[PDB]
């Protein structure tokens, strides 16, 4: 995967030139955002399970999906959905720390859209579940870190689209 | 980056970042200013560093510039100086990143086979990297030189 | 550890062989299928405790003795929760298996240098023929420092 | 109605 | 048993292996459902691109009788 | 009666924002002695102490303004934050 | 179905079904009448069975529906009643199938993770299924009581 | 995989309801037929190598398929064809005992048609071999159990076609 | 033993016996009386059973005793009969035990190796076992005939 | 391993004879045991976690064993002890339903004393744990079934010591 | 400890500790005075911190102490306070060590198994530790409150 | 894989007939060519790395491929190109020695095109490198062996195309 620094380094190295003023400005921006990102990561690590539980309850529980005949129906599929949302939360936190979406592209999005297509899993429902996760994490972390966390989650949903 | 290294370690353990790891990223982002300053120094004095290190290496190893040598000829010398510039750029990348992963990915994997194919003495290339190392250390402050020395001699040892 | 002529009525792995020859599964998948076999649990899982099963499984698949008490604990937990198939699947799909044998190499006996005592443990595991004795070469690693 | 303490 | 067949391209990022490597660099295998998640996690962590995956065996959404 | 709870829900429904807020305040007043006791730990308050601290920091006039905006479902950031929460959180 | 279980075992061994499997399927097909009788009785008396078992569970563990509990509120007690209905129907499915495959596949695999997510006391659920066991045994015949008790015992042990 | 009982259970669980009268009569029908199914499976297991042997002898042996240039020529591919026929017989017995073709479509036709097409295997000759298998099995077991075995083997033929 | 068979199958998943396995153990323990009865009914006719089966097989496949044949000699005819006797003892063991495990562990595993080493025709020995089964079904009760023919059928199919 | 039935079978087979009267009466005795063993196994499978739970609560629980210094300290060692009890209970149920301790002494006593000594395990505390297992099993299975279960658990304890 | 974690990572990569790891260890050892002081503070406020922590936990979820809960009587509530003192001691250990490895080693491995064998609501345990953290932060200096809150938060996440 | 000898044997075996005059003619023609084939293979084995050296020097070096932004940039990708050219040279030598270009099909071209497309390798640059290798090998091993190697190299480049 990549982070902000590795992304800038690769962007410079592709044309094979040294880090100029713009690259240094971007590095300064990431360095400033690092403290906020670390604090948000600490909060999400605090409330990993609760965020997923609240998001699913406000997004899927007592709805069509959880009923018999729904994808989330049955204990095995409920556990699968819970695990998928937990991994989504963890990897979105990873991307928030790294400052880059490359981790999501090459670790959360390749082989997942077509996997859901094979399994019949509701993409339109998992999108709303991710959005509920975004709302819960925004309420926990705050607007500042919440905006970038929602940016990464929207990236996940768009890739899943 | 240390951020990517910690993320990969945590993911392999299938967990979240520990408090010690998060403190480590905090320290890294705090030191990012000094890292950027060292990178700016190296970028500004790259051409002088490259020229002086190339001259020193040529004097130390005249065979490579001698007739029949790999670097013999003005064009070959210019290409070798281009290689020196490449390695200096990689060192700057490593300095800003705080780790050696970008340097290893860009110009340390398969370097032995590459220079064996090109007929380039890898020990001579390592000596040239060393010369760039002393030139940068002289041109740079004591602490910053100490920071850049890790990346410089990492490249030297890997390529040696 | 042997040619399976005197231990089978007929080869039950014929379907796996056909799939491999058709190239729809890799040698790693073939190894996993062999591990998740009634014959394997008959030979090395049925007549030995879970610790000896862990020893035999790691020796047969990863090519070396258990790494440490952490690995032993993980494998004992796997055997206690999901039995032997999950144990084989974990040991075959771990990153160590892919970094060593990959998706196309049949596993072979290894001669690791690290960690500590892994070389002697694998040596004792591999220098004895099949069913030579029922003792445990590496029952567990006596920790130097005891927590609590 | 009770629970054994 | 509701197996999965996947085509994945796994490059080599650390070592230059001098023998033939398409058989493990670009392969289509049949993966059991239980091991599919672990296999995909391993492939992504190894850096391969999952070109395609499909439930070759089994039926989608079977509420019972999936073995 | 089986329909006691939906009937009471509808009766609370026709009441206005002032009636609803006064009723909930008096319900809290009667709580424990007359109504059901409160066991807040069962709800994930960790995703709510942020808004709680924000409202505590807010001044009394703006405090009551935000409270009435929540009661009448006004379009405020605090209102949206409350709404997105689960009912036990609310 | 035990037929499917035997087929799975036979295909795993790469052999035709053994006399044990043949006798097992024969006994199951001959006892299918009594199994369907038990299923019909459970389906007919489902609501009384579930309600009595839920009330016995309430008496065993009043805190489940006490304020601040998972079942607190008429919604969160009706959801317990719904869950008990689901598990009773699953037991009916298992009884009519002769094996525990449908039970394990629809209510046992992932159940602990689901109840961890929802905060439910799976031990309390085990007590509830126990109480359903006594209630169904009371409402049901003695000879088939052992047969139904076997599947109730399986579910109680697994979900315990 | 799913037998008739498991298929009925799955159909009921799709709507999440107890088994109604339709499921009751389906299970009664399957339980009644199980007496015949067990005997048919027993006899097929008795003559398992047999039916394959006579079917191949009467269908493909001493023909162009076995002659050089024929797609069964050479001992390796001959044994492959024999193993394939044994596969078809065993899976037909499995489908008969289970009362459903779920196992068959799960295991025998998983890419078999495309595999045979790529290998150039003669589909018509394969169908004729399966027909000989069906005739021998019907002769051994009887008209009724032979009928179920034939419908399953015809499912294999349709998949291979 | 079906007991040890289901025990091993359950231990493979590291769990207690399922309802299906326990039900089959119920049936086996109940029907052990009839199983032992068929045990005596087949153990009493051993001389006549093997004599008739071998005699019939001799004209079924005269090549067994034909010149240059596998059992052309008197000694090899007697040896083939003694193998018939061994396999009948093994089937008696299996029928009493309720599982084909004694058959597998005594006289089936590696038997192809045995008879390729000794050149004996596996199809011929299978036909011999079929003759044993036919004579046993003729000389025993109807239900006992089917019960013993199940295990005769298993050994015949597995060896053949 | 082996049980009573396989013991009589192989005792006959080693001498290469059919079933004599002694074997017949042994088999009859095992069959008479029969349903009692199967019922005890079913009840144990019912309350699998129960017997271990109250056995710990009786013997090990609230003591220096579970206190600092004692081997039960830390949640990891506690869960390891619980896992050991679950192993012992499943092997006890297997040995009960079989009728012989071959399963145990092939899957228990092999190297168990030495491995526990390497881990510094309290053999006395373990023995007390199996004892409490024995009484809790007896209180749920009855008199004779509990007695035979206790006999098997006592063999386990003797092998452990 | 942080030193132990750094050593383990260096051993895993088969190399000497990097300059970043060395500087982190140096900073930790230099700043250890504050960590020891905060461990002393929590040790001193041990009795009260447990007292009002348990009080707030019981008020927030009396079902654990109410009839049917895990610690219904004063006796089992005393055991619950004993466990809370365990976890306070573990957080003190984590603060002094600087890294969460002592916490994981002592009271977070197999904790789900422990609190599923005991029937304890692990969510209730998490809430109790959370109230512990809240009261500790109240009676602790704010920055030092965050220093202890890192370990309290890690224990909370592992419990949940 | 098949050589000229194996091709002749397969042509005979498909008809299932012993070798005839035409088969002897083909075999003796291959035997006549064997001297040149073995000498060319030996010389290419002696100086294989050098040939790749001049081919890469005169085909790709000092170009956009090797410059930053090109797929030959970075030491890892450069070594990948060197190893791939070694692959092509070795397999072309194999095909030349065998007399048939089937090893290239079943060991080189099998998925090579799809792998190159997935990894971004430039097919045109690869073809140019192949042509350079062909030219160098022809100049190094003469006229007849040069054409013999060149036909297989053109086969590989066409398969890439
Ligand atoms: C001079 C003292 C040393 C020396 C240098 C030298 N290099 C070349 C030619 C090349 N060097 C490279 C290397 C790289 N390209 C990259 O992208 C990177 C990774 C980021 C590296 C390290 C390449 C690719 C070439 C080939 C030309 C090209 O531009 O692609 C030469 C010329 C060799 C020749 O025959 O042309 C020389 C002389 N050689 C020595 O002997 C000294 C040790
Ligand atoms: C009642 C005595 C216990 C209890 C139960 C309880 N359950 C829920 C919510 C759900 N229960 C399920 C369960 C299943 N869904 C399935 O598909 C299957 C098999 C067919 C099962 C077993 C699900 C999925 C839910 C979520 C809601 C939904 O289905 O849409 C609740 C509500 C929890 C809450 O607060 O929301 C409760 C109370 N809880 C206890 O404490 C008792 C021990
Ligand atoms: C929950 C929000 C939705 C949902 C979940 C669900 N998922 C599966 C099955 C799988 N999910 C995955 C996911 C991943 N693999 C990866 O590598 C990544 C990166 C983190 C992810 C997210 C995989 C691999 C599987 C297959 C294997 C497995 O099941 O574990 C299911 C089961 C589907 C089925 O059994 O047919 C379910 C239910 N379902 C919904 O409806 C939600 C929208
Ligand atoms: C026989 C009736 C016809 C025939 C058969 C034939 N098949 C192959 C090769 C393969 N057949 C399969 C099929 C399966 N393998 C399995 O494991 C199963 C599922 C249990 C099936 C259905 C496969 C995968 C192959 C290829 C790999 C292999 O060897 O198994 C051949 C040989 C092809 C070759 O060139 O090697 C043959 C000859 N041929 C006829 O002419 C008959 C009409
Ligand atoms: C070089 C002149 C051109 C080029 C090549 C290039 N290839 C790769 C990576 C791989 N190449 C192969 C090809 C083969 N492997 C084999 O075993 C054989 C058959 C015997 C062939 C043809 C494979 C499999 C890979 C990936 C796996 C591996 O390398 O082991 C790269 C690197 C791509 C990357 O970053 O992963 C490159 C650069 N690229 C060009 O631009 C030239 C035109
Ligand atoms: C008779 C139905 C068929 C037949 C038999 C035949 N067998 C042999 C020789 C041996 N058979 C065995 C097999 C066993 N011995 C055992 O103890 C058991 C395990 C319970 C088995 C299965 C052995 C070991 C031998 C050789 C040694 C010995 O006899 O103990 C022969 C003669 C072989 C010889 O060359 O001497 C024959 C003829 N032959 C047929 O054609 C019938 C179909
Ligand atoms: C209180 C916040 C919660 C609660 C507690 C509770 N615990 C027990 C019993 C035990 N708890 C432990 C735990 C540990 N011992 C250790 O050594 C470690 C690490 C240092 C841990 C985590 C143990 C071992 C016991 C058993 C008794 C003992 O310690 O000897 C109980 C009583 C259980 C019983 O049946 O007696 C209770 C009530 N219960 C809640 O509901 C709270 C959320
Ligand atoms: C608990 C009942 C008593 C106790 C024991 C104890 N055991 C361990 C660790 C292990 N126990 C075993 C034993 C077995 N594993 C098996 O598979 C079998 C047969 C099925 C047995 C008997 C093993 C292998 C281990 C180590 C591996 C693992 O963790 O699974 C411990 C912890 C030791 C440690 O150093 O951490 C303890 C404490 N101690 C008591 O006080 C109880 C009486
Ligand atoms: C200004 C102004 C006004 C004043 C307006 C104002 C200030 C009005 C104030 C309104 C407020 C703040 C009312 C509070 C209501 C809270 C209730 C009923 C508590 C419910 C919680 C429960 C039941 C707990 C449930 C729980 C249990 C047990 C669980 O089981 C799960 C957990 C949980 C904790 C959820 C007027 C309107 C009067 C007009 C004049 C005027 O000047």
């Amino acid at each position: 995967m990549q982070d902000a620094i590795t992304a800038v380094i690769n962007s410079a190295d592709v044309q094979g030139k040294y880090l100029d003023g713009a690259a240094m400005d971007k590095l300064k921006s990431y360095f400033a955002s690092g403290e906020l990102r670390v604090r948000a990561a600490s909060v999400i690590s605090a409330n990993a399970a609760t965020i997923v539980k609240e998001a699913v309850a406000k997004s899927l529980l007592y709805s069509d999906v959880t009923r018999p005949g729904g994808n989330m129906y049955t204990t095995r599929r409920y556990a699968a959905c819970i695990r998928d949302l937990d991994y989504y939360l963890r990897y979105a936190t990873y991307a928030m720390l790294a400052g880059d979406a490359s981790i999501l592209d090459e670790r959360v999005l390749n082989g997942l859209k077509e996997t859901y297509n094979s399994l019949g899993v509701p993409i339109s429902s998992t999108v709303q579940a991710i959005q509920a996760i975004k709302e819960v994490t925004a309420s926990l972390v705050g607007a500042d870190a919440g905006k970038e966390m929602g940016v990464y989650l929207d990236y996940i949903c768009s890739g899943l689209s | 980056s240390i951020v990517t290294k910690s993320i990969v370690n945590a993911d392999a353990e299938a967990r979240y970042l520990s408090p010690g790891e998060l403190d480590r990223i905090k320290a890294f982002v705090t030191g990012g200013a000094a890292r950027l300053r060292i990178a700016e120094t190296l970028t500004g004095s790259r051409e002088t560093i490259v020229k002086q290190a190339g001259d020193r290496l040529f004097q130390k190893r005249p065979d490579i510039v001698s007739p029949g040598g790999n670097a013999y000829g003005e064009e070959m010398t210019a290409t070798c100086l281009r290689d020196m510039d490449y390695y200096l750029r990689l060192v700057t990348y490593g300095v800003v990143s705080g780790d050696v992963t970008p340097i290893e990915e860009i110009g340390l994997v398969g370097v032995r086979e590459m220079y064996r194919s090109l007929g380039t003495p890898i020990e001579a290339v390592a000596q040239s990297v060393r010369e760039m190392k002393e030139v940068a250390s002289g041109l740079m402050s004591s602490d910053d030189a100490a920071e850049a020395s890790a990346y410089f001699d990492f490249v030297i040892g890997k390529m040696s | 550890e042997r040619d399976l002529e005197p231990y089978i009525i007929n080869s039950e792995f014929t379907a796996l062989e056909s799939k491999l020859s058709n190239n729809e599964i890799n040698v790693k998948e073939f190894i996993e299928g062999l591990g998740t076999s009634e014959l394997y649990m008959k030979e090395f899982y049925a007549p030995y405790p879970n610790t000896k099963v862990i020893e035999m499984g790691t020796k047969h698949f990863l090519g070396r003795a258990p790494l440490n008490q952490k690995e032993i604990q993980q494998y004992n937990q796997i055997l206690a929760s999901q039995g032997l198939k999950a144990f084989i699947g974990a040991m075959v799909n771990g990153m160590e298996y892919l970094q060593t044998f990959g998706e196309d190499t049949v596993p072979y006996r290894r001669f690791p240098t690290l960690p500590a005592a892994n070389f002697p443990n694998t040596e004792r595991l591999y220098n004895k023929l099949t069913k030579q004795d029922k003792e445990l070469v590496v029952p567990s690693f006596t920790p130097v420092v005891k927590v609590g | 109605w009770q629970n054994e303490v | 048993m509701r197996m999965f067949r996947i085509t994945a391209c796994v490059p080599s990022q650390t070592r230059i292996r001098t023998q033939r490597e398409l058989q493990n660099t670009y392969f289509t295998k049949l993966v059991p459902y239980d091991n599919w998640f672990r296999e995909q996690q391993r492939i992504m962590k190894m850096g391969g691109k999952i070109v395609k995956v499909e439930l070759a065996t089994g039926r989608p959404g079977t509420n019972a009788g999936l073995a | 009666a089986a329909d006691v709870v939906p009937a009471t829900i509808a009766r609370f429904s026709q009441l206005n924002a002032e009636d609803q807020l006064a009723l909930i305040w008096f319900a809290y007043l009667e709580m424990g002695k007359t109504l059901t006791i409160a066991a807040p730990g069962a709800a994930s308050m960790q995703l709510a102490e942020n808004a709680l601290k924000e409202i505590q920091a807010m001044g009394p006039l703006q405090q009551t303004q935000a409270m009435c905006d929540l009661a009448n479902r006004a379009d405020t950031p605090l209102c949206r934050t409350y709404a997105s929460w689960s009912p036990n959180i609310k």
